[PDB]
């Protein structure tokens, strides 16, 4: 459960967020699969409510309605083809499983569903499944609201329903096997994992009653007895009543306090120094490195008041996204997800962005494709992250570094710091107001190195800045702090 | 870039109702109603989570009072029956986006209020 089951080699996730699954077909093969990339988050493929009060905002897709494949991301025939086309390319797909919960109380009984499946929320019918109300903790919940009213009390957090969302009786065998059945069904299709949606929300034992049910992964791409990822989505910043290593036993767990803490070392708020991250990871108080699922933003915080708030950084905010991308990418602790997102017209009223609810690029409700330029960039406002170079070749980086240990760190006792992955990488980072001159030992071999940030090895050329690593391992770096991109990389495959 | 209208409350007569209105010019995941009562502080009422409808009502109110979200429109409206003097007030309206409604933490924008007075 804890192992990715990526190709070997390959390191990273990337959540192509609302991507249609024939656009992540062609991305599979046209960029993931070429760049290393080691597999997809996808939405949520299981249909949904269609939500008109707003428009079909991004979060509607967090309301089930039925297990059909069929979603504004494409049908169940286009999931198999992105599957299928993107193992064969040695890049997995993970499915956001969405078990906690059916959709919202108050949605309109009827079929305004992305299938066109019928339900009856009000009486907590979803006859595509089929649940009835039975299949609910409505009888099991004691709160007078229904909903979770407080979250230091572990039953009402698992058994009433969050925020309305209709709470699965995730006790029952019957609904444990109707969330297995379409589990299993995707994972026979040959997806490698998932990231279990509302973790929290469930009770530990209820969720690995669901993961003991599935299948071994699709020998036609994995080694036989191999068991899916599992990524389980559980936001505990310290403090507080359920902690996310209740759910260690059944596999990874989401490690939010990582981009909260990244987000805050690198906007220099509130007296924190990127020097500080010397002993980044468990010495930070955070879960053990073979249990973190780690990333700077997922999609929901991404926009300002999720876990971290505004100390979040986000492709809005480019240049210092870049440096924590490329600092967790370089780091050892956890498992990296990046980010791949879409623009949206931000509203802030007293610092909050009331437009958060915007969905995915579209024309009259239906997703726009994504459309590559010739620069590698994106249009249809598909942010494209992923693709930037800076992002590509450090997720390259985690490749090439990928088992070596965390060593040589070096600091100014400000914002200017350095480490190397054993022999075969090395990073250096200027986040001062002023200027980065030092020679430091890289733990490399001599000879010339094609810095990533800035370039790119090509036969045997660099495209950008040249590093030039003495015979004892020792480099000269010399970092403006206006520099577009203030920090250098070096690795073994970068070398000349 | 946000606007509140709260229309509805006035005077009324002892275990008569009202109906109060808030229509935001844009959608918000969280709005609440809170009133201030003749010298005393703020307190939460009621508030719906947009995004399902759930609601969360204040103990003082709960089985009286009624929050719900128009099906089209960005406007909850809040039902107030049985009321009492005790709950004479200015009831304010205001947008939010916490998922924890029962703490009453969140808002954002605060509209203006409207004075609602229960006689006998
Ligand atoms: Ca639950
Ligand atoms: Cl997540």
């Amino acid at each position: 459960q804890y192992a990715p089951q990526t190709q070997s080699g390959r390191t990273s996730i990337v959540h192509l967020f609302e991507w249609r699954w024939v656009d992540i077909a062609l991305e599979c093969e046209r960029y993931l699969g070429p760049k290393g990339f080691g597999g997809v988050q996808v939405s949520p493929p299981n249909e949904n409510i269609v939500v008109t009060n707003p428009s079909r905002p991004w979060w509607e897709r967090y309301q089930p309605v039925s297990y059909k494949l069929c979603t504004r991301s494409g049908n169940e025939n286009e999931f198999r083809d992105m599957v299928t086309r993107c193992n064969n390319v040695g890049v997995r797909i993970y499915v956001d499983a969405v078990i906690n919960h059916m959709c919202g109380s108050g949605a309109a009984a009827g079929t305004g569903t992305t299938c066109g499946s019928y339900c009856n929320p009000g009486s907590r019918e979803f006859p595509a499944v089929p649940y009835s109300a039975w299949d609910f903790n409505d009888g099991k919940c004691k709160t007078a609201s229904g909903g979770i009213e407080s979250y230091n009390d572990p039953y009402q957090v698992r058994d009433c329903q969050l925020v309305g969302l209709l709470d699965l009786a995730l006790e029952k065998d019957y609904v444990r096997s109707m969330i297995a059945d379409y589990l299993n069904k995707l994972i026979d299709i040959g997806v490698a994992g998932f990231r279990i949606d509302a973790s929290k929300h469930m009770w530990p034992g209820d969720i690995k009653a669901v993961l003991d049910k599935l299948h071994n992964l699709n020998t036609n791409w994995f080694p036989a007895g191999s068991r899916p990822f599992i990524f389980q989505e559980v936001i505990d910043l310290g403090g507080e009543a359920i902690k996310s290593s209740e759910y260690f036993g059944n596999g990874r767990v989401t490690e939010f306090k990582y981009g909260a803490k990244l987000g805050t070392v690198v906007r220099k708020w509130s007296g924190e120094k990127m020097s500080y991250l010397k002993n980044w990871g468990e010495g930070w108080g955070f879960m053990p490195s073979d249990r973190a699922l780690v990333f700077v933003d997922n999609h929901d915080n991404q926009r300002g008041h999720g876990a971290g708030g505004s100390s979040i950084l986000t492709f809005w905010d480019a240049r210092l996204y870049k440096i924590a991308v490329g600092f967790m990418l370089a780091h050892p602790y956890g498992f990296t997800r990046v980010m791949s997102s879409y623009r949206w017209a931000r509203n802030f009223v007293n610092g909050e962005d009331v437009n958060d609810w915007i969905g995915p690029p579209n024309n009259n409700g239906v997703i726009k494709e994504v459309t590559i330029n010739a620069d590698t960039t994106c249009g249809n406002d598909w942010v494209c992250e992923h693709r930037w170079r800076e992002i590509r070749n450090m997720v390259w980086f985690r490749n090439v570094v990928d088992g070596q240990p965390f060593a040589n760190w070096w600091d100014n006792g400000s914002n200017q710091v350095a480490f190397g992955r054993g022999n075969r990488g090395f990073i250096v980072f200027n986040n001062d107001d002023w200027q980065l001159s030092s020679t430091l030992q890289t733990g490399l071999p001599g000879g010339t190195y094609c810095d990533v940030i800035s370039g790119d090895k090509v036969g045997n050329s660099c495209t950008g800045i040249k590093v030039y690593v003495s015979s004892d391992g020792t480099a000269q770096f010399s970092i403006s702090n206006s520099a577009e991109d203030p920090f250098i990389a070096i690795h073994a495959e970068s070398k000349l | 870039q946000v606007q509140l209208v709260e229309s509805g409350g006035g005077s009324v007569q002892a275990g008569g109702s009202l109906s109060l209105s808030c229509a935001a010019s844009t959608y918000t995941d969280t709005v609440g109603w809170f009133r201030q009562a003749p010298g005393k502080e703020r307190e939460g009422v009621a508030a719906i989570y947009r995004r399902t409808g759930y609601t969360y009502s204040a103990d003082s109110v709960k089985g009286r009072f009624t929050l719900s979200q128009d099906n089209n429109k960005n406007t909850v409206y809040l039902q107030m029956n049985s009321l009492k003097p005790e709950d004479t007030g200015i009831y304010y309206c205001a947008t939010g986006n916490s998922v924890r409604l029962a703490s009453w933490e969140g808002y954002f924008y605060w509209g203006q209020g409207t004075q609602v007075t229960v006689s006998s």
